[PDB]
């Protein structure tokens, strides 16, 4: 009994290991793809909001 | 069925009515309603034939003054082809990549590559031809900083070559992605796994500098002595150093009752033993 | 009687010896179920979050097709307004039994992390392709923008 | 006598192996944990960012439907 | 070093020019009427001066210019500039002195509320409510603040964030030795988390705080509550809290102290009590 | 290949046209200068693609504008990461300044983190890497982001024992440890710093980690039971008796149990050293 106990053991904790590894290396690529994205939205905001200002400046210089 | 005759007929009604659209300024809407039609062509599930319209709906917008709608078009015409003459796809998704690159968007490109080196593997048997995508996105993501992307394109030429023989090339990658993953905080815990794989490849040439191959790993990563995985390697060079088929049988199958090894490590195992 | 007075001290050393790696092994049997048990709060916090998380997610991507929806429909009308034990026996007595108690604990525990993991696993792909599809709406967005106002520019002369 | 005990020995002798192996469990869930923080935090930033963006579409709208109607 | 003198002298210099721009801003107004370029021109001296001010690490001149911009931009009638003016003076203030930033945050939250953003007026309450929190010990504010935003989130079916706003509020009030309060909003958490998929592992946790909770009142309504849970949730079964809620009560219903003190002893060996928990059971042991 | 000659011919062409286009005297000539520098970053010509990036910069901000201006700038700097490392630091200093000026705290702090990394990996210097990892950890701190101010700090720690003297060290290890002990989540590593700071007390002198390491042990009541705790009690007791052998085996043991990081090594062979 011991060998079909202990190996079941180790077959549960190794499994657990390569899971945790592949996920970990999963959340890391995650981190990179939020770090772009959340600089891309900022910039796009204060063009928007400056571009629009431009907008309003030239139409009250005209009207 | 009624459900694919009737999609059909819908669709190939919407694509003609739009032909003669445009037949009759008129470029945009032309452009528009040959969409339409590529759309309800695609619901009615006709791959080979919804993507030529979808195509030639991208050329048309190219005849229109816009570039990213034209690469857009390009890349769904791509994924419309995907399950038809590969030949179309590739060209389409390569001009689609040439596109975005002078944009300089070297990310989108490089997943492009990625995707077309892909199909190129799966379908076909050419796998040299797939090296050079794989080397190229490899190459364009390694330029723009992003380690995971270059390590796993790294990681995939690499074991292609090593199947394909020449193993010099695929133990400089192994154990350059080796030493720098150890390097790094995160992912220290794999790097063991890399090391192993470059000995298997570096026994392929002889034994005897497998030892001092062991060795040099050993003396450059302590914990790789405690590994599994460097015990099975010495066990079966030792056993190797005397001709017994019967040791190493004994601790492959021993090794692979934790765990079962994939069909690559299997047979480079198999490759090593019989000679 | 010096012979054997030699040879049984030896093997009075070597029960000391025998009591010491007892201990030991009791010990680390008692630290390793600590240790175990440890995981387990970690984990379920980490799944929490990632509920969280996943639900803000969802929200933004909201926003996002708001935004590019609203958006589209300005600048077209601005365009219009133109198991039996763990241990073998070799002398039973208690410290055996803590010992087997405590195997027994750490593996049930390790059953439930199993669990546990697969199904924290799942999640993050899905968020994956959620973040992937984000990216591309927001650069859409920023395209029509700039290529918007541009041509507000290019009209006026 | 002596065999019987140096198997004692040689049962305390995986129990060390084992202690290793979990050990090893118990520092990586640690790690992830601090990522799936930061990971949140910033996502909460950004929704902030989003926020502002979409009210202040909305308030233009209602702007240039305020120009065209009243100018028309 | 530099920094110091340097960074005061040149924003002093320029908060003093601003000062002059506005004095003359009237003057040109009434002379000329020039609208609101010196208006805003000297709103754009006074931001600039506050972000030189919070680089320069004097947070009280980075909040008072902070909120003499935020006063102006409002007589300019646009109120969403004052608001947010009004929340970076308030993260200023934070730093140095806690009150100001309470007020200031307040008029940014009547602000939002008026349009109907209720998002960011929760945000708000929680951060009024921390603040309250890590200074003070003024609860009953803090309580009434989380329960606003707890209120308001609900209202948005933003879930998952309402929950945690409403744990703390139990656990803050069952402090206070009102513990009808932290049963109802314990077993209501722990009867929604039970039916989610990731949740299901976190939800025993709440029913034991619940049983404690409900263990002060009287003995004979403790032991009746878990097997009302038990039946419901069998898993409970399972868990460590079962075993020494059980061996609990049966120390306690002998009197036996000393049992009882070694069963918490023994519990708090395998793994490390917290403040709340401890305080709990010190005072479950009191009778 | 084709690549080479013909990017690099189409970029001088590109170049002349631009500087063409301003001799004429103007955002086409911008244009064509970002273009041209695309297309060197393709012909691996890392070198000059920067200075033709440096280029666009300035006449870009010639005409007020500043947020592109600091983007190209930095989208310069990292494009002489490889090729040479001092010019890219005085790029990112540039970008950086900007930022700083306008209030965009966050992303002051990450150059400063890369350029702190630039010091550290390929150039050899200590004292800036300190600094600017200080002034990244001020700025969060002031935008309260713990997490990032917490990596940094311990970061700069490390680097301030392993050369300077140790007072930083323990100020440091002591805050972070004390703010660590009474989170939920992070408690359990609460140890680790503490033990840290008590062997950068024993290299100084013994009664000087017995009193903190007392003072440790009343301040956080589980530290009592940790194995940190137990194996710093032996190996003082060992060395008031100058007795080296005791504190080998003590060590040896305590790494049989568990790995050394590399940086306990260092100490304890300093510690070790100064036994006499």
């Amino acid at each position: 009994t011991r060998h079909s106990e202990i190996i079941k053991l180790e077959n549960s904790i190794r499994e657990l290991h390569d899971m945790f590894m592949d996920m970990a290396m999963l959340v890391e690529s995650q981190g990179e793809m939020i770090d772009r994205i959340e600089y891309n939205v900022e910039h796009a905001v204060d063009y928007v909001e400056r571009a629009v200002s431009d907008t309003k400046k030239a139409v009250k210089y005209q009207s | 069925g009624m459900d694919t005759s009737g999609k059909q007929a819908e669709a190939m009604a919407l694509l003609a009515e739009a032909e003669r659209k445009v037949k009759n300024s008129k470029i945009e809407e032309a452009c528009e309603i040959y969409a339409r039609a590529a759309n309800m062509f695609k619901m009615a599930k006709n791959w080979s034939a919804a993507g030529n319209a979808f195509c030639q709906a991208a050329q048309l917008h190219l005849q229109l003054q816009s570039k990213h709608d034209a690469a857009t078009c390009f890349v769904d015409a791509g994924n419309a082809f995907k399950k038809a003459d590969p030949q179309e796809a590739i060209n389409c998704l390569m001009r689609a990549i040439e596109i975005y690159t002078d944009m300089g968007r070297f990310t989108i490109a490089a997943k492009h590559h990625i995707s077309i080196a892909e199909i190129y593997e799966t379908e076909l048997v050419d796998v040299e031809k797939a090296i050079a995508h794989y080397e190229q996105s490899a190459d364009y993501y390694k330029g723009e900083e992003s380690n995971s992307s270059a390590n796993k394109c790294l990681l995939k030429v690499a074991g292609y070559a090593a199947q394909l023989e020449q193993y010099q090339k695929a133990i400089d990658i192994y154990e350059q992605v080796g030493t720098s993953a150890m390097d790094s905080p995160l992912l220290k815990y794999s790097a063991k796994d890399y090391f192993f794989k470059a000995a298997l490849c570096h026994f392929c040439i002889d034994m005897l500098n497998a030892k001092l191959a062991v060795q040099k790993y050993e003396e450059l990563f302590p914990a790789f002595s405690d590994s599994r995985e460097c015990k099975l390697m010495k066990k079966l060079l030792e056993a190797h150093e005397e001709q017994n088929v019967d040791s190493y049988t004994e601790s492959v199958k021993e090794y692979d009752s934790i765990s079962r090894l994939d069909q690559w490590l299997t047979t480079m195992l198999l490759r090593i033993k019989k000679t | 009687m010096a012979e054997d007075a030699d040879m049984r001290n030896e093997l009075e050393e070597m029960q000391r010896r025998a009591d010491q790696l007892a201990d030991e092994s009791l010990e680390s049997t008692r630290r390793m179920l600590q240790l175990v048990e440890e995981s387990k709060d970690a984990g379920i916090r980490t799944l929490v979050m990632l509920d969280e998380q996943g639900e803000q997610l969802e929200r933004i991507e909201e926003g996002m097709d708001q935004i590019n929806k609203d958006m589209k429909e300005a600048e077209k009308n601005l365009t219009d307004l133109g198991s039996g034990g763990f241990i073998r026996r070799v002398t039973n007595d208690a410290r055996e039994n803590e010992m087997d108690e405590n195997l027994e604990q750490v593996s049930g525990i390790i059953g439930n992390l199993r669990h546990m993991a697969l199904d924290m696993g799942n999640e993050i792909d899905t968020q994956n392709r959620q973040i992937d599809r984000i990216m591309e709406k927001a650069d859409s967005n920023k395209t029509r923008i700039d290529e918007a106002n541009q041509r507000a520019t290019k009209m006026l002369g």
